[PDB]
């Protein structure tokens, strides 16, 4: 028999994380581990169909990735769908697999439209979600005795697909239905030097727990003017969530990072105000099994895509394929082994949510509602040297926080700042 | 959802922040 | 040949203004006249073929929609679509007939996004469109005087797809555009006592002209409540932006309205509330072909698809799409006529848009970008009898706002309010 795969992915554009010059490599290691284990489709074949998800400008698109989906299941009756990435993109071919009843694995797709389990029917989510970023900051907000209100700030770009705006929006969805905390939102422009002064003086009356979502230049600007301004940290801690941990050169590996450091020549003063700033970002896994697998994935996306991967945490999301199709495949063999078909659809499904599986990423964990268990990372500066590394990792299955080495955070005044000062703002 | 979350992600209700907190 | 129409509308639902029920008979009307015009579209015929654009629930939505349009299109090669009318349904739509160069007609589809036309290239909008009454708002805040302050408010309920936050979108960007003036908005939700106290709590404090999108039964206990709070006439002007006139049982007539009536016990406290209160309704049109053309309409309606349709202002929309059918058709007849095709889509479009015509709804006029010009009208309260009628009606092809003969607006000062009160905020 032959199993169909499509591939609804950016095949030409080569500068996102799901692209097929990244994914593809590792889709092709994951579909030759099913060949040389017996008990994993035995005697089964597995084939992909390519079908590009981006428009003649090389963009990611919520018109071409439909069509493409049309014309792939039109010509091919694919069993399942590799998934687009991005957030448009994903959602109308979402609903339209749904439509269909055929599953849709993805490491993409984020955004919290997805988990509204009565339209996205079959999507299964192998890959980071941005509601799951929500109770890793809730049991951080319980370890640190933060218990009435904070902020979040989420800065404009006209490139990117509204990054932030969904990365917040998760966040900010999940972490008011599981806390009884007050939380605000603001949205401001990036490069727009006049909004940062409108922001700082905003900022004092509305929180003192902020989280801020922009690109890493936008973060170091605020933190300058905030250090100007005499918000000093003894008072304030400023998160930055950078999932992908692209101020941190990747996020990947133990190695002094400083990531107030340019050459612009106030780097000494953007020194100390990065002293009361925190970084959430993806858990890079430990696993000997993960490195091993990077390895001949960089070897062989050089081979057959002439794309040179560079080391960072944005790998975890061609790894994440690998392990979700690998769970589809197995799971698909249970659905034979009991007397099914190839193309039930919702009985493929409900073998993989709520199940825990063991992939190059670790020892997953498909929550029951599609989804997959994310895990995150607290970096925090070291005021020895000042270099910012690891130091409170958070397991999204068990939900418990975790120290490093003995490793605690640097809080300028040795415990946490109150999330409303003495006399309210 | 609320006044600016929780919405359909459809290109064409994201013309306008009207209902979010904005300085644009 | 043949030139064959792909239709995507509900084809069972009865209750939207662009229901298959309602527009039906309008195209069957228009298809009956090219056949006893030798001049229009001379040796050719048209088809019908019909999608629907409705769920299994039996509502408009945006997976059944752009399916439907591409199995109408691989099956069917159209010349054009009539498209859909939700607006989550049509821009799927929308953008797909775009990608393959289809021209597509929609008297419904009113949203401000669909007039980018750098991605909805192709896209004749025969209808109203909310972006125009920023048109009649600015035109009135130019008559009036007013050109420093307003408030817009719309209301939110579970089951419209979101009417209210497009019509005030609509209606903010364009005002934002045609006058130098700032304007705050505010969402309250439609079915909750608590929305409505905090509102009139935190109102006097943000404008002094409000525009009010909500239902016609919750925009009167909104006035009992500001006739209660002082909120009166004197200071403050509320703008009912009731588009298809439901709170005057259509407004398709020059009877006496009485929108505050409801006999429940509190019906005389309410015409002292509607006192401060005006109404902005669509401008029924008042050429003797539209009630010819309603009543052939209605007779068909019943006749062919035992719908027995309502003597309201909401005939418009299939009174809409006859005229841009008709239009479509003379474009495509002068296309072809210079030796052109049914297929050229560019060349048919561009023939359409940026010129008049003479269908059954008046003289049209369409924009250079595509959407026609929309008339408005303003009702107001006689201070004798306190009965509703027309005292303003605005021209869009001119932009011209005309006073009614014998009528003018009243207001209990004599002449309007301001919109920032002398003493200040
Ligand atoms: C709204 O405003 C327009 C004015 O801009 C009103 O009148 C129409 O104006 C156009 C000129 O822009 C006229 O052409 C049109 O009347 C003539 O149209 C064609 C032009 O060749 C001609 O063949 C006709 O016989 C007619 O003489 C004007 N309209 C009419 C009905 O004649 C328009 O009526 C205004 N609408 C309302 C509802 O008041
Ligand atoms: C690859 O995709 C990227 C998107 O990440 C493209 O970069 C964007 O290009 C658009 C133009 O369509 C710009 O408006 C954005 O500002 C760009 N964003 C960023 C972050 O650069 C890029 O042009 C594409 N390149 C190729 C060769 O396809
Ligand atoms: C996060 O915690 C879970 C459980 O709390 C860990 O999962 C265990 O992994 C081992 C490895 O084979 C299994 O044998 C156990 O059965 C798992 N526990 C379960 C399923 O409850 C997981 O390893 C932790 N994450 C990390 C990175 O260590
Ligand atoms: C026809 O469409 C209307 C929508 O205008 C449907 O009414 C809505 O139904 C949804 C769920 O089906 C509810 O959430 C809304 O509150 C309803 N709105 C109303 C009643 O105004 C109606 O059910 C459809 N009926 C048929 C027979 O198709
Ligand atoms: C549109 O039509 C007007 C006259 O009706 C003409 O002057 C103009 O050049 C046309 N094109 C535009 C305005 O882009
Ligand atoms: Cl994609
Ligand atoms: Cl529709």
């Amino acid at each position: 028999g032959n199993l169909t795969v499509a591939v609804v992915l950016p095949l030409a554009n080569t500068s996102y994380p799901w692209s097929w010059a990244r994914v593809g490599p590792a889709v092709e290691l994951a579909l030759a581990q099913v060949k040389a284990r017996p008990d994993l489709l035995p005697g089964w074949t597995v084939r992909t169909v390519l079908g590009s998800s981006e428009n003649a400008l090389g963009v990611c698109s919520d018109t071409a990735a439909p069509l493409a989906a049309v014309d792939l299941k039109w010509e091919h009756n694919p069993a399942v769908f590799l998934g687009p990435g991005c957030v448009y993109a994903a959602a109308p071919v979402g609903r339209f697999t749904a439509h269909w009843r055929v599953p849709l694995l993805t490491a993409g797709a984020p955004a919290l439209g997805f988990g509204v389990k009565d339209e996205y029917a079959l999507t299964t989510r192998a890959g980071p979600s941005y509601a799951k970023l929500g109770d890793f900051v809730a049991a951080l907000h319980r370890r640190l005795g933060w218990e009435r209100q904070a902020l979040m700030l989420y800065a404009y770009r006209p490139g990117d697909e509204e990054h932030c705006f969904f990365l917040v929006e998760g966040l900010f969805m999940r972490v008011r239905d599981r806390l009884n905390i007050t939380v605000d939102h603001l949205e401001f422009a990036e490069d727009d030097l006049s909004h940062y002064t409108r922001l700082l003086r905003t900022m004092p009356r509305k929180g003192r727990v902020i989280y801020i979502c922009s690109s890493p230049d936008a973060f170091r600007t605020l933190m300058l003017l905030a250090l100007e301004a005499g918000l000093c940290g003894e008072d304030y801690v400023f998160f930055h969530l950078d999932i992908f941990g692209q101020s941190l050169q990747g996020g990947q590996g133990p190695a002094p990072r400083r990531p107030w450091e340019r050459g612009d020549g106030q780097d000494v003063s953007a020194r100390q105000a990065f002293q009361a700033a925190k970084i959430i970002t993806y858990k890079d896994p430990d696993n000997p099994e993960y490195l091993e697998f990077l390895k001949q994935l960089k070897h062989l996306a050089y081979e057959q895509f002439n794309f040179t991967m560079e080391d960072g945490l944005v790998n975890t999301i061609p790894a994440s394929f690998h392990d979700g199709l690998l769970l589809y495949i197995q799971a698909v063999t249970e659905t034979l082994a009991h007397g099914g078909t190839v193309t039930d659809g919702e009985n493929i499904t409900q073998r993989m949510w709520n199940r825990s599986f063991q992939g190059v990423t670790g020892y997953l964990k498909i929550d029951s509602s599609g989804d997959r268990e994310t895990d995150f990372s607290l970096w925090d500066m070291d005021p020895e040297n000042g270099a910012f590394r690891v130091v409170l990792n958070y397991n999204g299955t068990s939900q418990e926080l975790v120290a490093v080495s003995g490793r605690k955070l640097n809080w300028p005044l040795g415990y946490p700042p109150p999330d409303i000062p003495k006399c309210g703002f | 959802r609320s006044s600016c979350f929780g919405g359909r992600m459809d290109r064409i209700g994201a013309q306008s922040g009207l209902g979010c907190n904005s300085f644009r």
